DNA sequence: GCATCCGTGAGTCGAGGAAGCACAATTTAACACTTTTGTCAAG
DNA sequence: CTTGACAAAAGTGTTAAATTGTGCTATACTGGGAGCCGTCACGGATGC
């Protein structure tokens, strides 16, 4: 039960339904303290259980319980839990995940297989905890907590600071993501290269992987942050390193639309 | 009714 | 040591008030003027544990020194808060009620 | 994907799903294209 | 692709395997400051900064280079874990 | 009753409890009937109920009467003036010690919650939920700021004496986790109270010094 | 620039007015101008009339009349304080005891009815918003076969939504005829007993069929009495009750027979008499008076459906996606029933109300509540799903709004529960539904246009029409005609040939119920007006549609609705005609009322001295921030002292120039693969577009902040911040709000704010720190805000609503509210989305140089290089052939206008291109230049591939080229020609709402959630991108283990992982190993709320604690 | 015996994957009532836990490689021997 | 064998955030006072 | 290192408001109210 930005409070569902059952229960221990005729105790019982079936899986025996003002279904235990929505599908098998960014594609023919296009504000986000490391190891700032306040306000970036952020990225890989991924080829490992601009650019050998197009299409990007994740990625995700089909063994980089056009 | 409580109360009482 | 297993079971009436650090006795969740818990409701500090780090109910005790103490005055632990994340609490009914999974 | 033995280890039932689903949507819809495969 | 990755590929049996040895020697580079590297002087991988040439501070990047060398030996039970990194510690405070 | 917050069944188990006081107050000899005088007993209890079940944050039934009251006269107020009537116009039909900002104190009293699970767009997969941050919880960013000045600290207090960083920990609540006094700052060792203040004096003084020399822990403050 | 038209069509009516559908649906129901004695039994009129009276049964509360006052603000005030336009609503209602004879009346304030605009949409909390039409089943009587038995066939009963059960009529295997009414079937001749029908009667009427009466004649019931049969009906409709005549008579008059719980409505009642050939005196499904029930509609349902079983040649099933058994439902309809609902409790408190307290002094302003009216009325503008925020990007945005239908909403389908009947397209959708224009996606099929001439009659059903053909010449009489009625008719194509006015062709190309068919003159009775009456406003909008795929044509109209204005848009080289109406239309530009002279214009408003004399002032929109963020502003078009006549334009408005649509910029095309920069549907692009300012936009982005009272202390709007330097606070302006004119980026203060801080004890490193440098920790912090990430520009308005202003009705504890708008001139750059007409569509991917661009023999840089391979696999080759047009549009001057299936042809093109290539290469000629040597090189080229004819001279080979649109190109970098001629040509180009720098996001870490601790999600909230399911498995899939582990634990929600990562990489050290997610704590608790012992052991079955023994007691 | 990828797939020994499949209230009723034990062994069970799945470098043939150079090894087997 | 019933399932990212009063019982606030604590100058 | 004034800085103790909980109304009143409604697959279980 927590308080807003605004000062309003929110609640979850089952406090609700919790409720429910709690002033049930204290009712029942009243009318029997009282010898309440037995009509009345069976209306109580057969009440107190409803509510224990609601807290537990609303809706599964008779109508939902409902809000007063709203005939929203209250969330029960076995809703968390079951569903596209519940918290084995949307919490456990998959998650939200910081170091991660968003733009725009466009098309790079200049880039090597192994090369992606990421913007200079994209990777500076991206990397903002190595960034600082190495603008303390450098003079750009005295101390972690100072690059921080540097790198708040975009007109305090100094010139040094993409300086630092080629250095920090030297050698390393990220993840490019393009949903819905149909085969793990829909996720390969890059080298970023920091250009001008906020789209990133796509290696043209790549996009059929991918099923990617130049229409308008978007993709994720992921750092993987330890020396294992960096291996792994650099090794087996690397694109230059998955040529072949894992579903037929066929080329899957191979030459394409303008490309065969031209040969 | 077995599926209304409502239902199933007034019916008790109506005895 | 490491998880390696993991084992689901039923859970007794004993074993369900053995994990209970109390009765939820009253639906009241919180003041409705100070905003604070209400005593016996379902966000009682007295049973799953206080809102702020090292800090009872009544404000007696401050600081971490007093580490595993419970207050006299309010009856909340000084600990973490965090462990009003893992604390549960249980509702003694009148009379048995089924559990609907076990039946539909 | 590499033309050479399978190494020890390798998730070759994750591949196998995703292999075979990936075509999915390429096949007529309209006994014949998903509809049998999801059948079989 | 990888500079040699054709012929790392071909060191071990299991493609993982190479994986487990480079990121694992990449934090033993680490956590030795580079100190314990079995590369010579010209053989240090160099990155190109405005001030000029320096050691490549990506260590997964000198582990590639290291087991392309030979110098290194990897396999299971090759020594007790922890009077492994007993010894690298002494050899290499 | 329905349609107040409580199911048309809880409303009758309220009911049968203010009939059951009835029976046991009922007085025949007066030569009404029973449902003259139940019926009091029977919407008493429905009422109490209502006042003390509908809302998840409770609010006493004095506080539920005064809502119900400033309900009515804006309602009034409302068919009346052909429009929402102002905080003003309501407090001055409520009558005295009633002022604007006590009506809207009040309204912002009667406010009930918000579900956490109430659905945002057409498609029901996005919630309330879901766009509240967690601000209890330290952030990543404020727990290593925190682990940074205490190592820092750590640093400072190494140049200042055996004792007199004591002074300065014990004092601080740098040991024990909270602050001594310098009485009891002084039973630990045996000193009078007013040479512990001179001392850390000395100290914070010491320290001061090292940090004007050096300048690496203001930007911490 | 003069325009040549083409096309041979005569148009004999103009285009309805494109907004009527919202516009006249919500006059009817509304009836606010007419007198209330002249007021028709429709709109609310009608639900007041059915409400009312409210009798006790002896108190008669009884309605007069109703009216509507003005409303209490302006639009323009609503909008800018948040308030919904609205008129309140009176109703004269009279008190009359019955007991006594006395009759008081007085006026009740029923509460606030919305008030639609004049374009045709609403101000509800200060935001524009558009009722959506929904198409639904119509009620009546429908008759389909029976799938599991064939040969039978069921009969539905169907009423206005919510307003009755659905009946079903079937004849069992058994031979009886049985009747299913909420989910309960039993036998009809109880109910038609019930009725008052005898064994004689049903031997009279229906047993001229064969066996079928037989089934219905069972005596067990017929010598039953009718109340009994009422009895045992009511024992089976609802079986436990005490059954009581009362009660049983009551259940079913309100079933069947009470008007105010069962409606058919006026088009349910009109579609059963047309079929079952009966006149219906109400519109439910009997009546109940003189104290029996008398059928309306059951006997004459049961003889159709036993004469189709028989199979008597005029009986015949219902198409139920027929369009002539398909209506709409329009906001004054939909307005209505939520009027009705809440209209209907409002009497429920009203009887609950005159049956207690104060009998004999009861006044009618005392027993009306209004409360539930309001609610319902507010709820139906606010929270309903027809209800949408408004589409304004443009002005066709809106008015696409406007004219949408759809299946979805409360009454409707479901996304996931429609099948293909639903979402195909009916052969009756011919001049009623645009059969192009849809969502492609989930919702393909489901929403859909109306179609450019369609205009829903009275009852719902959509028309169309068509011209009358007699004796074989077609005259000017057109007939707005239902697809039920269109069926009868043998109907010709507009393009029909004519002598005048009398078909000359001997084969006429018609439909007879949608099947096309070759007849006579003498046999064709209707024509289309034209071609353009079968598409919607947006697919009118494409030229040379006849040579586009449909399923890019899709995406061509759909497009158009994205396009953002812009500061120097233009007109289309080739227009179809539609797009002088459209600006009309949207009523976004401005024009004279009148003939009249221009006294005063100004960027703000113009002045118009008209002939009568009076003087009218326009104010002018400018800058005005619309719901999408672009900026619409009018421009004025006139200068003092003109003379204007009635219907000049005096303004532009958003997208349109000299009062034609101006969606985008017209731009020289090459069409040509560039270096792989065209790859995959990317586009190449000149600087030189950059230079003079062509897809340049203005948008405005709107940031809210608020001053609430709190606990601690109220929070103030303050430029005294708190550890903040001169710097920072440099452009607040002393009441600390940023001053007016001021240029913002990321990061920077917008609004001053602190906030009282709340109790609590530092951390000792904190107290002693300040005991170090001596400061005293401040009681208020910095809560001000400040610019977004990736966002800025110039602060342009800023607006300040304080508690107790007029019309402002802030929030309880708010002390005040400032507004600061953001306004940036946005140019086109990399990532930014194009798109033409057609369905071409691609990002910016290069933009280069004027000097690296193809250019022309004289000089001229192409500005868009688009790659050809996008044609072959799309089939859109009306973008081949407005580019033709364009070319010869070039260098002619002049824009053409082509209807769509009526218009320009290759022959005419063709000699457009001949005059072209006089003009320019004519020019060189004078000039005293030949035929270069690079143009000879290309033209061996050519003739080898087979494009111009051998023997020829170079000025013939060339012009050969022209003709086909193909130029001699050279390349900008080498200065060699392309080696072959190339497709060059001027095409009408949209830069569309898609823009890389509203979707660029990044995050290292930032807010988490409350329940799992896992990031947020959204670039507003500033969250972490969803690694889901299918991410999941291709991690698995490569053998990534540790990868796949830190995005699990470290990167979501291990709070303790992440802490120790973050704090390992700013120390330079690597990032520890992960524990458990949080995420699966909250399962295990989940687990243990159910009464489930979930326990994780050990590798010897010894529990392990992942709690940290934090909750073992 | 022949049975479906739904129906094979939740008659799996493991419950902790079943139930993230579907029909979680059947799969954990009857996992709940036999005292279920899930051993881990398959992708998703780990990935519910944040563990290492058993695949990849994460499985036991590669997990525990061990990476040394000459001179620290002849010193082990020198200083040992 | 068999219908008929109920229950479970149906792609992925993104963007969209109506009593009223009486009275008793309990709690909160405002004094009052004494009792630490923190400084001071000395000494 | 103390050694005595000093002054807030805090705590303890009553007292009175201000808030909150609880009991009580005596003509006779005696069984509710809202859905209404366009999908298709499968098992699996029972009515037998
Ligand atoms: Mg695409
Ligand atoms: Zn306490």
């Amino acid at each position: 039960m927590v308080q807003v930005d605004g000062g309003r409070f929110a609640t979850s569902d089952l406090n609700d339904l919790y409720r429910r059952l709690i002033n049930r229960n204290n009712r029942l221990k009243k009318l029997l303290a009282q010898g309440a005729p037995e009509i009345i105790i069976r209306n109580e019982k057969r009440m107190l259980q409803e509510a224990v079936d609601a807290l537990l899986d609303n809706g599964r025996r008779g109508a939902p319980v409902t809000n007063p003002g709203s005939d929203r279904p209250l969330r029960s235990l076995t809703d968390i839990l079951s569903g596209k929505q519940g918290r084995f599908r949307q919490n456990l098998l998959g998650k939200r995940v910081d170091y991660s960014g968003r733009s725009v594609i466009v098309v790079g023919p200049q880039l090597k297989l192994h090369q992606c296009g990421l913007p200079k504000r994209m990777a500076l986000e991206l990397f903002k905890p190595f960034l600082l490391k190495k603008m303390e190891e450098k003079g750009i700032a005295p101390n972690v907590k100072a690059a921080r306040r540097m790198l708040e306000r975009q007109r305090d970036i100094k010139d040094e600071v993409w300086d630092a952020l080629e250095e920090v990225i030297h050698g390393k890989v990220v993840l490019l993501n393009r949903a819905p991924t149909l085969h793990r080829l829909g996720i390969q490992a890059f080298q970023p290269v920091l250009v001008e601009g906020q789209s990133i650019q796509l290696h043209p050998l790549v996009c059929e992987a991918f099923n990617a197009d130049f229409d308008g299409d978007q993709m994720a990007v992921h750092v993987p942050l330890s020396s294992f994740a960096q291996a792994e990625a650099r090794i087996q995700m690397l694109s230059a390193h998955n040529l072949l089909s894992p579903a037929s063994g066929e080329p899957l980089a191979k030459p394409s639309r303008d490309i065969i056009l031209g040969l | 009714s077995t599926s209304d409580p409502v239902r199933q109360y007034l019916h008790e009482i109506g005895q | 040591k490491e998880v390696r297993k993991v084992r689901i079971a039923l859970a007794s009436p004993e074993k369900i008030r053995s994990w209970s650090y109390g009765e939820v006795e009253k639906p009241e969740t919180i003041n409705y003027r100070t905003l604070k818990p209400e005593r016996d409701g379902l966000f009682d500090e007295r049973i799953f544990g206080p809102i702020k780090d090292y800090e009872c109910a009544c404000g007696k005790y401050k600081r971490q020194r007093f580490e595993g103490k419970v207050c006299e005055r309010c009856g909340v632990e000084v600990t973490k808060s965090i462990v009003r994340r893992y604390r549960m609490g249980h509702i003694e009914l009148a009379t048995p009620a089924a559990h609907i999974w076990f039946v539909k | 994907s590499m033309a050479r033995p399978v190494s020890i280890g390798e998730a070759v039932g994750i591949v196998a799903a995703q292999s075979i689903g990936e075509p999915g949507t390429q096949l007529t819809m309209r006994t014949q294209g998903l509809p049998r495969v999801i059948e079989l | 692709a990888e500079p040699g990755i054709d012929k790392l590929f071909g060191m071990v049996d299991s493609k993982y395997r190479l994986t487990v040895v480079v990121a694992k020697r990449a934090q033993q580079l680490l956590r030795h400051g580079f100190k314990n590297t079995v590369l010579e002087p010209e053989e240090r991988p160099k990155m190109q900064t405005l001030e000029g040439l320096f050691d490549d501070p990506n260590a997964v990047t000198w582990a590639m280079k290291e087991l392309l060398t030979g110098r290194l030996v990897f396999g299971e039970n090759l020594v007790p874990e922890d009077r492994l990194q007993k010894e690298m510690e002494r050899l290499y405070p | 009753y329905t349609g107040r917050g409580l199911s048309f069944l809880d409303l009758i188990q309220e009911g049968n409890q203010g009939l059951i006081r009835a029976v046991e107050k009922f007085e025949y000899k007066r030569r009404f009937k029973f449902s003259t005088y139940a019926t009091w007993w029977i919407r008493q209890a429905i009422n109490r109920a209502i006042a003390d079940q509908a809302r998840t944050i409770r609010i006493p039934v004095h506080m539920v009467e005064t809502i119900n009251k400033l309900s009515r006269t804006a309602r009034q107020l409302q068919q009346e003036l052909g429009r929402e009537p102002t905080y003003e116009e309501i407090a001055e039909a409520m009558g005295p010690g009633w002022d604007a900002k006590r009506v809207e104190e009040t309204l912002k009293i009667a406010q009930e919650p918000v579900s956490l699970e109430t659905p945002i767009g057409d498609e029901k997969d996005s919630f309330y939920g879901d766009f509240i941050p967690d601000e209890h919880l330290p952030s990543p960013v404020d727990a290593a700021t925190q682990s940074l000045l205490s190592e820092e600290l750590e640093k400072a207090l190494s140049k200042l004496s055996e004792r007199e960083a004591m002074v300065l920990k014990l004092r601080k609540g740098l040991i024990d986790g909270r602050e001594h006094t310098l009485e009891e700052v002084g039973a630990f060792f045996g000193v009078t109270r007013e040479r512990i203040r001179q001392i850390e004096n000395k100290a914070l003084r010491k320290l001061k010094y090292h940090e004007s020399r050096t300048r690496k822990l203001r930007d911490f403050l | 620039m003069e325009i040549k038209r083409f096309g041979r069509i005569r148009e004999v009516i103009p285009l309805p007015p494109l907004t009527e559908i919202q516009v006249e649906s919500y006059r009817r129901a509304l009836q606010a101008d007419v007198p209330p004695e002249k007021r028709e039994n429709v709109g609310i009129q009608a639900a007041f009339r059915e409400t009312f009276p409210i009798e006790e049964e002896g108190l008669v509360l009884d309605f007069l009349e109703y009216r509507l006052g003005e409303p209490p603000f302006p639009q323009d005030e609503c909008r800018e304080k948040d308030l919904t336009y609205q008129a309140p609503l009176y109703a004269r209602l009279q008190l009359i005891h019955k007991d006594t004879g006395l009759i008081k009346e007085d006026e009740v304030f029923l509460g606030h009815i919305p008030l639609m605009t004049e374009d045709g949409s609403f101000i509800i909390n200060g935001a524009d918003r558009v009722i959506v039409s929904q198409i639904h089943r119509s009620p009546g009587v429908y008759f389909t076969p029976d799938p599991a038995r064939p040969g039978r066939y069921i009969a539905s009963i169907i009423p206005l939504p919510k307003r009755g059960p659905w009946i079903d009529l079937e004849v069992e295997p058994n031979g009886v005829v049985s009747m299913k009414v909420n989910k309960r079937k039993f036998p009809l001749v109880l109910l038609l007993r019930v009725l008052g029908y005898d064994q004689e009667t049903l031997a009279r009427e229906l047993g001229a069929y064969g066996e079928l009466v037989q089934g219905l004649m069972d005596e067990s019931v017929f010598a039953m009495r009718p109340e009994e049969a009422l009895i045992r009906l009511f024992t089976l409709l609802r079986p436990g009750d005490p059954p009581k005549r009362d009660k049983a008579v009551a259940y079913v008059y309100g079933l069947i027979a009470d008007p105010r719980r069962y409606d058919l409505g006026e088009a349910g009642r009109y579609k059963a008499e047309e079929k079952l050939g009966i006149r219906l005196s109400g519109r439910t499904l009997a009546r109940f008076e003189d104290g029996e029930f008398k059928d309306e509609v059951f006997l004459p349902t049961l003889r159709y459906l036993f004469a189709l079983t028989a199979g008597v040649p005029g009986h015949e099933v219902d198409d139920i996606d027929h369009l002539g058994n398909r209506r709409i439902r329009t906001v004054g309809e939909l307005m209505t029933d939520q009027f009705r609902v809440g209209l209907a409790r409002l009497a429920r408190g009203v009887r609950e109300r005159m049956l207690m307290g104060s009998e004999d002094s009861l006044t009618p302003a005392k027993l009306v509540n209004s409360r539930p009216l309001e609610a319902a009325i507010r709820e139906f503008f606010s929270r309903s799903q027809l209800s949408q925020f408004k589409d304004e990007t443009n002005p066709l945005s809106s008015l696409r709004h406007k004219r949408r239908i759809s299946a979805l909403g409360p009454g409707g389908l479901t996304r996931e529960r429609a099948g293909f009947d639903v979402r195909d397209v009916h052969r009756t959708h011919y001049g009623r539904i645009c059969p192009v224009e849809t969502p492609e996606g989930a919702n393909i099929g489901l929403i859909t246009s109306l179609a450019a001439y369609a205009r829903v009659d009275e009852l719902g059903f959509i028309r169309t029409p068509y011209r009358r053909v007699v004796g074989g010449v077609v005259t000017d009489e057109v007939v707005y005609m239902t697809a039920t009625e269109e069926d009868r008719y043998t109907i010709a194509q507009a393009n029909t040939p004519l002598e005048g006015n009398r078909i000359a062709a001997e084969r006429v190309v018609a439909r007879r119920k949608g099947e096309p068919v070759i007849v006579s003159p003498e046999e064709v009775e209707f024509m289309d007006v034209s071609p353009k009456q079968v598409f919607s406003v947006n697919t009118n909008l494409i030229p040379f549609l006849e040579h586009d795929d449909a399923n890019r044509a899709l995406m061509g109209s759909n497009m158009q609705t994205q396009a953002v204005p812009l500061i120097r848009a233009q007109a289309p080289v080739v227009m179809t005609g539609l797009e002088e109406r459209v600006v009309r239309d949207s009523l976004a530009a401005l024009y004279a009322e009148e003939d009249g002279e221009v006294a005063k214009v100004d960027g703000n408003r113009i002045v118009v001295r008209y002939e009568d004399g009076r003087l009218v002032e326009y104010p002018l929109r400018r800058f005005y921030r619309s719901n999408q963020g672009t900026a619409l502003d009018q421009r004025p078009r006139v200068v003092v002292g003109q003379r204007v006549r009635k219907g000049d334009l005096l303004a532009d408005g958003p997208a349109s120039e000299n009062g034609f649509l101006a969606l985008g910029q017209n731009v020289l095309v090459a069409i040509m693969p560039f270096d792989g920069y065209n790859f995959e549907d990317a586009i190449v692009i000149s600087e030189e577009l950059l230079k003079r300012d062509f897809y340049t936009s203005i948008h405005i982005e709107r940031y809210e902040i608020e001053a609430r009272d709190t606990k601690l202390g109220p929070e103030r709007i303050t430029r005294d911040i708190p550890h903040l330097s001169e710097a920072a606070l440099r452009d607040l302006d002393e009441e600390g709000v940023v001053r007016i004119g001021a240029e913002v980026k990321p990061g920077d203060i917008l609004v001053g704010r602190t906030s009282f801080k709340g109790e609590s004890e530092p951390t000792p490193e904190e107290r002693l720190l300040r005991s170090i440098f001596g400061e005293k920790a401040r009681d208020v912090k910095d809560t001000s805000l400040r610019v977004p990430p990736g966002e800025g520009g110039i602060v342009v308005r800023t607006v300040r609503l304080r508690r107790g202003d007029p019309g402002v009705e802030l929030k309880p504890g708010v002390r005040e509210v400032v507004r600061v708008y953001v306004a940036q001139k946005r140019k086109l750059q990399v990532g930014d989305k194009l798109a033409n007409r057609h369905g071409n569509k691609g990002v910016v991917a290069k933009i280069l140089p004027v000097e690296d661009m193809p250019h022309l023999p004289d000089g001229t840089p192409v500005d868009v290089i688009l790659n050809p391979l996008g044609v072959p696999s799309r089939m859109n080759l009306g973008q081949i052939l407005e580019t033709h047009l364009g070319l010869a549009g070039y260098f002619l001057g002049q824009r053409y206008i082509s209807p769509i299936f009526d218009g320009a042809k290759e022959p005419e093109i063709k000699e457009l291109l001949a005059q072209a290539f006089e003009v320019y290469f004519g020019k060189r000629k004078g000039e005293g230049f030949g035929v270069d040597k690079r143009e000879v090189e290309v033209l061996r080229r050519a003739e080898k591939l087979g494009l111009v004819t051998p023997g020829k001279t170079p000025e013939e080979q060339l012009k050969e080229l022209f003709l086909q649109g193909k130029v001699v190109l050279y390349d900008g970098r080498t200065g060699e020609p392309i080696e072959g001629p190339i497709v060059v040509g001027q095409m009408f180009i949209m830069k569309l709402y898609h823009m890389v720098e509203d979707k660029m996001h990044a995050r290292s870490t930032g807010p988490y959630s409350l329940i799992t601790q896992q990031p947020l999600g959204g670039k507003a909230q500033f969250g972490g991108q969803r690694f889901g399911e299918m991410e999941v498995w291709a991690l698995e899939a490569y053998g990534a283990a540790h990868t796949l582990q830190e995005m699990l634990t470290l990167k979501s929600d291990d709070i303790e992982g992440r802490n120790a990562a973050y704090e390992a990489i700013i120390k330079g050290e690597d990032v520890p190993e992960p524990s458990v997610p949080e995420s699966f704590r909250v399962l295990v608790k989940e687990l243990q709320a159910l009464a489930l012992d979930v326990q994780t052991l050990d590798e010897k079955d010894n529990p392990v604690d992942i709690f940290e023994g934090l909750a073992s007691k | 015996l022949l049975m479906g990828v739904t129906k094979s797939a939740l008659s799996t020994k493991s419950w902790l994957s079943a139930a993230s499949f579907q029909n979680t209230t059947h799969v954990l009723t009857e996992a709940a009532i036999a005292g279920k034990k899930d051993e881990l062994i398959g992708l998703k069970e780990n990935v519910i836990l944040g563990r290492l799945i058993p695949a990849g470098t994460g499985s036991d043939f590669v997990r525990f490689t061990q990476v040394v150079d000459q001179k620290t090894l002849k010193a082990i087997e020198e200083a040992r021997k």
